[PDB]
């Protein structure tokens, strides 16, 4: 494939469309549901699972091909998430105080991202390009950023003194960092609770789609405060009980995967690629 | 060919000229013509065949010549002049249809009617007088091997063909560059597409290349180009290469940057148009280069830049279009054009009479697949059926 | 004249614009304002009524066409609303607690919905398709709902033990129930204090509009994850004073009945197809 | 720029090789090397790592390139090894004793696994074809697996009873558990201590190579009896001093890299394949 995917692919526009493959593509991929703890603990079933996956099965799912992977919360979810299987629908509850959290949880399970190491504590940073970010989680992220010049001094930071460093980040078990491009910053992070890295968007992330339960539309899954793009991957719901919103996630199964795109699964988990 | 022609222009004289009242002065050529053609045919018995269900006729001709004594044509000249005049026009159009049905893998251009095989012998040879018609000039033109040239507005040159190129392309189907284009008859109608709008390509530049080879060489042709493809400037729903899935386009008009229509003859320039649109010469070529630029715009007002972001997701998809209509042209070879019926004679002859497919020409004489694989045996076998249609067309 | 038969029209372009039928609309037409009692509370005038009326007058509504009518908040206004007008408006109170109680009450104004009876005594139930919900009503809906399998058997629930089952309403005034289609459930609900009917929705309920007063846009209309459509009829207005909401509502009632049409449902095109 | 097409090559002989690209690819990837403890203590020397980086940088390698990462013992080491360098050579002490385990490490780390979550108690779980397995990991993994027939009745053990288990495996840390294919297995694993994954092994592996130092030819990456295969990628050495077993890697670096090749799914054209 790769020798020739710098080839043209060429189509005629009028061949004759093939048959619906959402039958093989259900037959043939594995679903991921995650939902907060507080669900689980609202429901109070202990066979809910047989139940949910009993009802895909109705809905075409071959039993075993779906699955139930429990979060906390906002904040535990965002330390190094896991996407495991085909399609990822993540129910993430919505909280007017955690606007941000929820927007860096979005952006981090919504795109594509490529992240390097970041030795903060040899070397001076710089983010190039508009696409590259310092993605930064564990379990408490503070991250200061002095900013320097042509003779790597400070400006209005002391390079020595952290104490007057500028602070982006506090206890954070996730932060997308976006600095001034073209100039270096001496960074300070808590290395020993949370691991930074230099990161760069690659592009939207087509296996997972992140359903807001409650709430108001508030995601910004891009730093540019010109856009908030709301994707067809970014869904909302209005909310009494989790079972109700269960059902509807079962019931709509097919128009959530169908906003949803195959071959974006990677071999790993991971939310991102790492070269080191 | 030159004697059915003879014959057909012969009898177009006699129906055109042999009026009552008119001055034998006018016709006495026409009229010594004319009884030379009945003293050629008289005693001569010709068959039009069975093919298809084209019925099996049978001819003979046994006329008397018409009189030279008159002053002026009266009611009883005319009226003998157009008994035989109409049964020699019956003839000459049974022999046409019977022509026009009929095709040879080798001598495709030789006659292959029995009728017309018999009419190319020499006793028939001194019905032939003044080849006029176009048709009939390149026939005999190309019986000498002389330079044929044939005129067509609008020439039927391009096969059908919409179709689509993706330069880079992902299953989701979301940042998309590439090139849509139909070429119908004498339009090509192309537009390169990009969703990011050259964000990331150097020098905010994305190059669309357009190579349309032409079947047959054209000469002294006129082409307007017009710098946008208005049939790839709305929203479509379009099938995929393997058709498994349909992406959306949602183009948003640019103005196309560094137009350059090149026309070549065997792999060199020959005519070259920059920046120009309107009216253009394109004097001899076989090939059409098309080369045009995205390019974004370096200022842009408030709409505009929201229309393009710096990342994905794109919704408005950056198109850039030009239009190609070669509205006159010349060709060595015969051709489908908007103003002859030659095409549409042969193929209403060979569908009325139920011809099956034969070894040369494409089922139901399909103009595409003719076009696209326009072999000399299709060529030789296609200027023989054109011709005998002009001819026919004379009388019917 | 030919009723119960949908004949096509076949007009044509250039056949020239008529005249405004506003002023027509506005003298044969009555309008409904439908706002909270805190709005009367806080404007605190007996008279307030009638100098709406006259407002009124001065935009082309003859006295006497315009009514006011009155509700104590969203839960008691959900409990079955009559809407008689010929254009309803319905002031609506933004409140961030009840957003899905806000959403199902616009689903069930702002949309046109064939009910039939529901006896979940004597039968099993089922939605055939994404149109048909179940629609609830009444002082207190509690509804609980048992999945059957194709043995008619409780999944995760036992048929004759209700305390098993799965709640989706509990004390609710109003609610709008989708579970997974094609699965027959058993339902436990307080029959006593309120119906449940099954409901499918038609279409667009054109005479009536929501002015959402205060908030964001949270309302969801549509029980798909995958889409949440903000039709014309969804105003948003921000707010301090009521009379300003009052006055705001007459000076521009021209482009909030532009926004609506008249009840296809009930008018003589609509013969013999559902009503009228 | 064609992602997640199969386009043909079509390549013509004739066409001249070019230059070497093995100085071009030293300059600009990266070399990580797995080594155990033991290693580090014989040659107990504190600057070794930056005498071996110098080497490297006689052999082509830019400073900083080359990475030393430190593994206690191979079961350690087995315990979802991360490999992220461009380059990856494992220095595998051989131990008699723990043949099986330096084969399963092998097989995980010299092959490509598509994994997919495994869920218990939720699910029974067959094996569909030959290149689909199971790898648990983590602390310790006791997996106890019950055949089943088409009646769901367990073939020489109860479902109910785990005891009438047949165990598969106890203590490790890393398993992977080929079962007959086409048949449902209960499974009973120590969930809180280990995790388990339906994987497919999709193919090999390049950037990783394998040195076993010491003892004979004992390693079997395919759980086929009737194949052994040796890839180019497995050497061996007979080893008596761990620094001239580090010399003799550094002298061979060329022609370790050459036996590897960079990894086909971790470049941009895998793109929609499976990553990047
Ligand atoms: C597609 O659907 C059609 C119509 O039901 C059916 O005849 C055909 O076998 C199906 N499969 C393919 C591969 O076309
Ligand atoms: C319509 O409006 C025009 C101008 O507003 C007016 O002159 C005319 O009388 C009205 N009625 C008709 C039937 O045109
Ligand atoms: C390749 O190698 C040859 C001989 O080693 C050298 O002369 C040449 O410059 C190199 N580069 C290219 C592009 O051929
Ligand atoms: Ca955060
Ligand atoms: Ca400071
Ligand atoms: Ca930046
Ligand atoms: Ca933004
Ligand atoms: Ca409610
Ligand atoms: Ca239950
Ligand atoms: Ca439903
Ligand atoms: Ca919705
Ligand atoms: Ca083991
Ligand atoms: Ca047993
Ligand atoms: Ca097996
Ligand atoms: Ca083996
Ligand atoms: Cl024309
Ligand atoms: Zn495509």
């Amino acid at each position: 494939q790769n020798y020739g995917i710098n080839l043209p692919i060429t189509g005629s526009m009028d061949t004759a469309y093939a048959n619906s493959t959402q039958e093989e593509t259900f037959l043939t991929s594995t679903l991921c549901l995650y939902y907060p703890t507080e669900a689980a603990t609202e429901i109070n079933d202990n066979s809910w699972k047989d139940t949910l996956s009993q009802l895909f099965l109705t809905k075409g799912w071959p039993t075993g091909s779906v699955y139930f992977k429990e979060y906390t919360d906002i904040a535990s979810f965002s330390v190094d998430p896991q996407l495991y299987c085909d399609y990822n629908v993540v129910l993430m509850k919505y909280d007017a105080t955690l606007q941000l959290d929820m927007s860096e949880l979005a952006d981090l399970i919504l795109n594509e991202w490529l992240c390097n190491p970041m030795d903060i504590t040899l070397y001076y940073y710089q983010q190039t390009d508009e696409a590259n970010k310092w993605i930064s989680m564990g379990s408490s992220c503070t991250i200061k950023v002095c900013p320097l010049n042509t003779q790597t001094l400070g400006i209005g930071c002391l390079t020595t003194d952290t104490a007057t460093f500028e602070e982006v980040a506090t206890a954070e078990k996730l932060v997308i960092t976006d600095v001034v491009d073209g100039v270096n910053h001496k960074l300070d992070v808590t290395t020993a609770t949370c691991t930074i890295r230099n990161c760069k968007k690659l592009g939207p992330r087509e296996n997972v789609a992140v359903i807001q339960v409650g709430g108001s539309d508030v995601l910004d899954i891009t730093a540019d405060p010109t856009t908030a793009p709301q994707t067809e991957r970014m869904m909302r719901i209005n909310w009494k009980k989790w079972w109700q919103v269960f059902y509807t996630v079962v019931d709509y199964v097919n128009q959530i995967i169908q906003a949803m795109s195959k071959r974006s699964r990677s071999l790993n988990s991971a939310a991102f690629y790492y070269r080191i | 060919m030159d004697v059915l022609y003879s014959l057909s222009k012969t009898l177009k004289d006699a129906r055109d000229k042999i009026v009552e009242g008119t001055l034998y002065s006018n016709v006495s050529d026409l009229i010594q013509q004319f009884n030379q053609m009945i003293i050629t045919m008289n005693g001569n018995e010709f068959q039009t065949g069975g093919i298809g269900n084209l019925p099996i006729r049978n001819w003979n001709f046994d006329f008397g010549l018409l009189g030279t004594t008159l002053l002026n044509l009266d009611a009883n000249y005319v009226e003998t002049a157009r008994n035989t005049i109409d049964y020699f026009v019956d003839f000459v159009d049974n022999v046409c249809m019977d022509e026009m049905v009929r095709e040879s893998q080798r001598n495709g251009i030789a006659p292959q009617s029995d009728s017309l095989r018999k009419l190319s012998g020499i006793k028939f040879k001194r019905i032939n007088f003044d080849n006029s018609s176009e048709y009939i000039e390149n026939w005999n033109l190309q019986n000498r091997r002389q330079r044929t040239g044939f005129t067509f507005h609008k020439p039927n040159i391009f096969p059908y063909s919409a179709s689509f190129t993706l330069n880079r392309s992902q299953p989701a189907h979301d940042n998309l560059m590439g090139t849509m284009w139909l070429n119908a008859g004498s339009e090509i109608q192309v537009a390169g597409f990009d969703y990011s709008c050259a964000i990331n390509a150097p020098a905010n530049i994305q190059q669309f290349e357009h190579i349309v080879q032409l079947r047959r060489v054209l000469t002294t042709a006129t082409i307007t180009l017009l710098p946008d493809a208005e049939r790839f400037s709305f929203p479509r729903v379009i099938n995929s290469a393997d058709g498994a899935t349909t992406w959306y386009f949602n183009p948003v008009i640019l103005r196309p940057n560094n137009v350059e229509v090149e026309f070549l003859l065997n792999g060199q320039i020959i005519n070259t148009y920059q920046a120009r649109f309107g009216t253009i010469i394109a004097r001899n070529f076989d090939t059409i280069r098309l080369s045009f630029q995205l390019m974004r715009p370096p200022n842009m007002t408030p709409a505009v830049a929201a229309l393009f972001p710096n990342a994905q997701p794109f919704e408005h998809h950056a198109t850039v279009g030009l239009t190609l209509r070669i509205e006159s042209a010349v060709c060595e070879s015969v051709l489908a054009d908007a103003s002859k019926t030659m095409l549409a004679n042969v193929t209403s002859v060979r569908q009325e009479y139920a011809i099956p497919v034969g070894p040369v020409f494409p089922p139901g004489m399909n103009w595409t697949d003719l076009i696209t694989n326009y072999s000399p045996s299709r060529e030789d076998n296609l200027q023989r059926v054109f011709t005998v249609a002009s001819i026919r067309s004379m009388l019917v």
